[PDB]
């Protein structure tokens, strides 16, 4: 008659985590329907249809002025938790986990004068040498040139390439799998404005949105607060 | 050509703007008011400016639809006398060619520090996100569009929760004249009238 | 979501959860 | 590509050789991260005698970003059930309690509250009092005790409470015609219920309260907030983990 | 303490009923109806009334019902709160009258127990008014007409959680 | 059976009626508005205690719909911010067993000595003809229904040009107790809004 | 609506956009609610020695209004079959009784 | 019956499966009467603060 | 004795000092920052009259690599380092906070 | 009523409860 | 006879009962 059963060591545990539920108390509650819109169940999705700000300096541009040329304009090691991609949605929602895989887009809203050109170059640096400082250095990495004057605002896909299927949302000590890299931005050729006088420096927003092929797996609890 | 002529009752042509549904379009009736005004077409036809643009470091932004600017004068009428069912359709700015951009965005809002319902409060910097609620405008392609349906957590008290409007410096530099606008608009707007104000 | 067992259901889905319209 | 920006939407590029999927995104699913039982909140019990603060189950406020916090505020509005799992960790010498009965009761959204006594166990002399509203009955009760109990812990569902079609987080306007500073973000139980918790102990342990959030459906995002510092220009922030270098 | 309302020929301006429409302000409360739900925590209904009139059947009174929507302070004359949903009625012939308080409230379910002003609690206030004073055969017999004020359920209404009772207060 | 309970928004029910519509049915916006709100069920639903009979010699009438008593509380504010295209609906008395009979009329009128647009002048005797504009109550038969359409020399500015209804006392007698009324209201409600009050 | 009264029968009015249902009345159907068990009563067990006073669970008879009470004297014949917990508080220390 | 009857008490309770009711009755108020024209206000989940 | 076996992913970040407190009539007891529940599966047993003062559970494949490598000739990171010559950034299965 | 667990007929109804006629 | 439960036969009648002929 009664059935024979053995509890595992664990029996009577915890389980943070225990694919099912647990006993309904309260039963038959009926609930109320929701017209509210622009409702979400994935949030990379969100992150992917939506771009936010870098941080570089305190302000989320830099600029370009008519005594530039070989320096270098914007620098930042491609790392989920480098300086710049530390304010942005796409960077703040990988915390709640551990691992990414995407190569990521940025799109430069170049904001001087109308009567203000600029014309330029970005370049994606893959993990080697030490960080190259001038485009004559960069250039031979892969690179894309732009002339505002009629586009006003470009695009660039900072790609994965690696040989680990995933990376750290966390940056730490020079490894293989932290740094993807750095993701530079040139003076290809000094700004220019109807006048000097009235037209001293021009602009460039540099927004980030997830790639195309981007995704955070494995949820992880946040440490310490630093 | 930039030909952007809305109309809602009040003909703002504007050639500036470059049409944001914020989320959805709007739409039927509360579903929890067996309650009989569908507002007409005047009436629910507005245009406040805003402020005058300035060495405004990114962040400030000109805060809460409608209220304090609601008492201005055929639909404030109306709402005074319990609950309104209305998304919105709205921002314009005078410049030039030596000119500072702004994330101008429709909030569904924090803040407000129990001082609710519009002025200048500035925000915590990270304008690195406040591109996610639905929403630029930049002095070197234009001047002007965001259109929001109705929301709230079925209906809802105009005169105690407000689509919150706010406009973020990203980036202004040129020659040193103002830069100072937003015509604001309900839109499918009201359930029973309320004791005369004797 | 999380609950991949099929023991879940021991408590119908009434008494269980809620229920929209 | 040539970005003509300012109007909202994004942009992209797409490279050579795109990279293919894996994971399909699945460990980023709203409901999915929020079905499991987190650690937020902590207590103090009641005396059976005298009146209760009557606890909310309020979990829409944040602050210690333990990952959970952080993603109740990512949305606007939320809508789910809950289920709970109190635990009770003793506090002192964990053999001065040979019995603690923790009468755990659950309230829906607007059950009322004044607990004063009004039962009472009688048995050869001594009577100890239950609290009023503690006894069973309407709103489930959990009786567990506190010795040799092998886990001083229970468990259960809350289907969602709350007359709001849906739960907003965070209100602009006010909870009353009181226009007062405090109703501004809280609208009229913004929740999931209340607990009422009372045994012989109260003292010689607390608790750890758990949700676990089943159905959450989340609406309107909104921004992420940053959680840490700003590092220094240009570099990498560093923190341990169980990779690093050595 | 009566469960009726009265009508003289000097009433006109003041108001003849009032009362917080929610499950326990005071009419309500000895009510089947208002009774019944505080075994729980929530109602959505709107509620009907029916106003039985019981003076001489020489006696005419005619008159006035209003909901106020919760706003404003309780108007006190029929001329502030007729500009508000009201309902005439002229007795002589009817033998009684009924009235539907609905809902209309931004919330799916309400509070079946009252508090401290939330949008929650309150859904207004329920008044009847003296559109015109009284009349009967002569004075001097006819003193007073009466009106019965009875509250049935409406018919959406309905009550959702059961709830263990409070204290006796 | 009597039953005459009328609705429109406000449910007037009141057994005295005995459903008079003076010259027409309501209609067709202004033929001479080149300009474009059909005002709402809710809104252009009152009910104005219009005074108390007493010794009053037939002659006396209560006079002008409905300027004065406008400004009693959602359509008021309306008509409030040009011209109004708008019919009405509209009288109880209060008695008994011994008790005078009114000559209540819908009027198309005159005098209103330059304090025109709500009281208690004569008229000149000559009631003898009150009843040939489209119009009795009878304390021994009731206790109150005039449904008019509209009219003026197409639409009007509602703040100058009246509708006007009267009620003569063509014959008051029994106990000695007062003998109080009447229920306005619009129908088929205005072009185009005006400045903000400030 | 014209109230034609004193014959018992209610009457309704019904306005405009009438309201749906949702909840379905359900959280007020009698079996359901009854389906619980409450916490009703309390007594004090026998020694095995001597003689008894045989329990009675009469539960028709209310007074302390813990919504159990008021419920059952809603109706006025019941007919339900029972179901008990019995479970026994300690009243002093919860050593004494080894058994 | 048990070497205990003191030492403890018990609390007895019903599970009422398959309850039938008829006749109605009416249905006793359980709280006292408030302030005419007004609210009873017991502190609840909701309330103000 | 409650123990909070913790388990972490391939990645999951580190530093865990104070920030629980369980509050009950005086005392009061810590509990690790990072030790309490939620994303990575906690496990709470008890050291007394548990007739096993043991527990246990899946943990599905955390790491990177499409594969293991168990002997690694090159190096772990950029800085060839006598340390990272077997090592390979996280060739393992995880962590565990007792 | 509350009894939405597929174990409730574990003892059939003749024993679970009575019966009518 | 008393035994309306479905793991009665969890032992089957050989090992359960006896049996006749």
């Amino acid at each position: 008659a009664p059935i024979r059963v053995v509890s595992v060591p664990e029996s009577d545990s915890f389980m943070s985590s225990v694919p099912d539920n647990s006993t309904p108390l309260y039963p038959k509650v009926v609930v109320p329907p929701r017209q509210v819109p622009g409702r979400f169940t994935n949030f990379i999705d969100v992150a992917k249809q939506t771009y936010s700000f870098c941080s570089i300096s305190g302000k989320p541009y830099f600029e370009v002025t008519n005594t530039s040329g070989d320096e270098p304009l914007f620098q930042m090691d491609v790392s989920l938790s480098a300086a710049e991609l530390h304010g942005t949605y796409v960077a703040s929602l990988s915390s709640f986990f551990a691992q990414y895989r995407g190569s990521l887009n940025f799109n430069f809203i170049f904001t001087g004068a109308a009567a203000t050109k600029a014309k330029f170059l970005v370049a994606f640096v893959p993990p080697h040498s030490a960080a190259p400082k001038t485009r004559d250095e960069a250039m031979a990495c892969i690179h894309a040139v732009w002339d505002v004057g009629l586009n006003s605002a470009f695009s660039f896909n900072v790609p994965y390439s690696s040989p680990a299927d995933f990376m750290a949302v966390y940056s730490a000590e020079a490894t293989v799998v932290n740094v993807s890299g750095w993701l530079q931005v040139y003076a290809l050729t000094a700004l220019t404005s109807t006048d000097i006088a009235v037209n001293s420096k021009g602009r460039v927003l540099v927004a980030v949105s997830a790639g195309p092929d981007f995704s955070l797996r494995h949820p992880v609890d946040l440490p310490d607060k630093q | 050509d930039r030909i952007e002529t809305t109309v809602v009752g009040t003909i703002i042509n504007s050639q500036g703007s470059v049409t944001t549904y914020c989320y959805s379009k709007p739409d039927r009736p509360p579903s929890t008011v067996s309650d009989p005004t569908r507002l007409g077409p005047t009436l629910s036809r507005y245009t406040f400016k805003v402020g005058e643009w300035p060495s405004q470091s990114h962040g400030h932004a000109w805060i809460p639809l409608p209220s304090d600017k609601l008492k201005k004068g055929s639909f404030h009428e109306v709402v005074k006398a319990h609950l309104v069912k209305n998304g919105w359709d709205v921002v314009q700015v005078n410049a030039s060619f030596a000119h500072g951009a702004l994330c101008v965005a429709a909030v569904p809002y924090e803040h407000t520090h129990e001082k609710a319902l519009w002025s200048e409060l500035e925000e915590p910097a990270y304008y690195q996100q406040l591109s996610v609620f639905p929403h630029l405008l930049n002095l070197r392609t234009n001047s002007s569009h965001l259109v929001m349906p109705y929301i709230g957590p079925p209906t809802t008290n105009l005169t105690l929760h407000n689509w919150t409007i706010v406009i973020l410096i990203l980036s202004l530099t040129g020659p040193g004249q103002t830069v100072p606008t937003m015509s604001v608009a309900p839109i499918d707007a009201v359930n029973g009238p309320l004791p005369n104000p004797e | 979501g999380n609950s991949g067992s099929i023991v879940q259901n021991f408590y119908m889905q009434q008494y269980q959860n809620s229920i929209d319209a | 590509v040539t970005n003509v920006g300012e109007d909202g939407e994004p942009g992209e590029t797409e490279p050579r050789h795109a990279l293919s999927p894996v994971d399909m995104h699945v460990h980023t699913d709203v409901s999915f991260l929020l079905d499991r039982f987190f650690d937020v909140e902590t207590l103090e019990l009641s005396n059976l005698t005298g009146s209760p603060a009557t606890h909310v189950l309020d979990p829409f406020g944040s602050t210690a970003q333990l990952a959970w916090a952080r993603l109740l505020n990512t949305c606007t509005y939320f809508f789910s059930d809950l289920e709970l799992s109190i635990q009770f960790k003793f506090t002192t010498t964990p053999s001065s309690v040979g019995e603690g009965f923790v009468w755990v009761k659950w309230f829906p959204v607007g059950a009322p509250t004044k607990t004063t006594d009004a039962w009472q166990l009688e048995g050869g002399g001594n009577s100890v009092r239950i609290q009023q509203l503690a006894v069973a009955g309407m709103s489930p009760t959990v009786v567990f005790k506190i010795a040799g109990s092998r886990s001083q812990a229970c468990g259960f569902s809350v289907p969602y409470t709350s007359m709001w079609r849906v739960v907003p987080v965070f209100y602009n306007g006010w909870g009353a015609p009181t226009k007062e500073k405090a109703t501004y973000n809280w609208l009229p139980g913004a929740h999931f219920g209340s607990i009422l918790l009372t045994s012989d102990a109260h003292d010689k342990g607390g608790c750890y309260l758990r949700y676990r959030f089943p159905r959450a459906n989340m609406y309107c995002p909104r921004p992420i907030p940053p959680a840490f510092t700003r590092p220094a220009d240009k570099t990498r922030h560093k923190f341990p983990t169980n990779i690093n270098k050595q």
